[PDB]
């Protein structure tokens, strides 16, 4: 955002929307891949507490750790705290989830992760 | 732009070709609108 | 094949409360009374061409008389499938009626049944019939807490529906008859409209068929059936269907849940329903076949219901 003459130089997704509080416009401009754009947005949002420092935002981009209540987690662990198998979020077996893939598509709902 | 001239037509110094349409009475000037892309891409807000 | 050796049907149930016309189970006037063979019978023998998985095929007219469609009374919604066992008793999956975790707890006065339907979204007044449930019996051995064991539910209709070409009960195999048919290597038949796929899967891309659909599925080995699931499987449930090779998932999730699994018996020219199309791993998990709930042993139990209504 700062260093006004940045909009004439080429840019770095990391030298605009990472090491600096950025516009989703410059984010949109730099991303275009609107799926990953939503991903980066989701990042930003969850990383709202990971805005600083820089390496914290880098880790929040890695996504292996759940931020706060766990909106950002994108790992491969699909097991409950006590070893019970996780039911498919979209499937109705054995429970029909009021809160499921249709209601939360932006969390990247995997098989049972 | 360097060295580009175009004679006035109306009295108030506004350039514009007077087309022959039922005569030379009328001038053809169109209007076009624009809004922010990114800022008004995903959303709508009546894209003011 | 049966030639000059006719196995007669033995009446195990009294007609007074089990219903009349018991001797005429699974006999379609259009096909059975004129010895007309359906175009889909040529695949019955398990000695067929290298056992390649056959896609879904549309059933003929009047070839599914024992199928029943369990519908929501209010509002309008298709619920499940069911099997016609007699002119005054119906058999349906218990999970379609009772599932407190599913927010599903239906009384006798909240669901209806439709018999003899051709198209789900249409209404052909003359040939199809509707009925409203009155009494429901649940077997105490129905265990939905561990593996959906014994998915059995019995229903009684207040106003009986007489015999017709598109509505006719299916025969009930016993223990010896089931053993003989299963050791003969004959494929099973599952009829439905794809409501099982809607209920137990979120797979969007293959719309729910409003036309009567039929799928042929043979049986596989029981120890392999045990090894095919991470959840314990009782003897009352068995595997059926082709093995879905890697790269594609099988059609085990076709049809309606609670529907019949029938085989045309070669010894008496009759159709015997091995059990109920219950929930299996063929829907939720790829690489699995259809798991079906056995009801053939329940003959002695069946009369135990109508012995309550012998007044
Ligand atoms: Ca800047
Ligand atoms: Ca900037
Ligand atoms: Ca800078
Ligand atoms: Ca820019
Ligand atoms: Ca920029
Ligand atoms: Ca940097
Ligand atoms: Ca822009």
């Amino acid at each position: 955002a700062n260093t006004f003459l940045e909009e004439v130089r080429k840019g770095n997704l990391e030298r605009e929307c990472v090491e600096e509080t950025c516009s989703y416009e410059e984010a949109f401009e730099a991303l275009e891949s609107s799926t990953a754009t939503d991903v980066f947005w989701a990042k930003y949002t969850a990383c709202e507490t990971a805005r600083t420092p820089r390496d914290k935002l880098a880790a929040c981009l890695e996504g292996n750790c759940a931020e706060g209540l766990g909106t950002n987690y994108r790992g491969h662990v699909n097991i409950t705290r006590s070893g019970i198998e996780c039911q498919l979020w979209r499937s109705r077996y054995p429970h029909k989830p009021e809160i499921n893939s249709t209601t939360h598509p932006g969390a990247d709902l995997q098989e049972n992760f | 732009c360097y060295g580009s001239y175009a004679r006035p037509t109306n009295s108030n110094g506004g350039q514009g070709v007077m087309v022959e349409q039922n005569g030379k009475l009328e001038s053809q000037v169109e209007m076009q609108f624009f809004s922010t892309s990114t800022n008004a891409t995903n959303e709508v807000n009546n894209i003011q | 094949e049966g030639r000059t050796a006719t196995s007669e049907y033995q009446t195990f149930f009294n007609p007074r409360t089990f219903g009349s016309g018991e001797a005429d189970c699974g006999l379609r006037p259009l096909f059975e009374k004129k010895s007309l063979e359906d175009k889909t019978e040529r695949e019955l023998l398990e000695s067929y061409i290298d056992g390649r998985i056959v896609e879904g095929s549309d059933a003929e007219i009047g070839m599914s008389p024992w199928q029943v469609m369990l519908f929501r009374k209010s509002p309008q919604e298709l619920l499940c499938g069911a099997s016609l066992i007699s002119d005054r008793w119906v058999l349906t999956a218990a999970h379609c009626l009772l599932y407190p975790p599913w927010d599903k707890n239906f009384t006798e006065n909240d669901l209806l049944v439709r018999i003899g339907k051709h198209s789900r979204t249409r209404y052909e007044r003359n040939i199809e019939k509707i009925s409203m449930l009155e009494k429901i019996y649940i077997h105490p051995r129905y265990n939905w807490r561990e593996n959906l064991d014994r998915d059995i539910a019995l229903m009684k209709l207040k106003k009986p529906v007489a015999f017709s070409d598109y509505i006719h009960p299916v025969c009930l195999p016993d223990r010896e008859t089931a053993a003989s048919l299963l050791q003969a290597g004959y494929k099973g038949r599952v009829t439905g409209w794809g409501n099982l796929k809607e209920t137990w899967t979120a797979n969007v891309g293959k719309g729910q068929p409003s036309v009567l659909q039929v799928v042929n599925l043979p049986i596989v080995e029981r120890p392999v059936c045990k090894d095919s699931t991470r959840i314990r499987i009782t003897d009352n449930m068995f595997c059926a269907g082709y093995k879905p090779d890697e790269g594609k998932r099988g059609d085990a999730c076709e049809g309606d849940s609670g529907g019949p699994f029938v085989m045309k018996s070669p010894f008496n020219n009759r159709w015997y329903q091995m059990g109920i199309v219950s929930w299996g791993e063929g829907c939720d998990r790829d690489g699995k076949y259809g798991f079906y709930t056995h009801v053939f042993r329940l003959k002695k139990w069946i009369q135990k219901v109508i012995d309550q209504f012998g007044e």
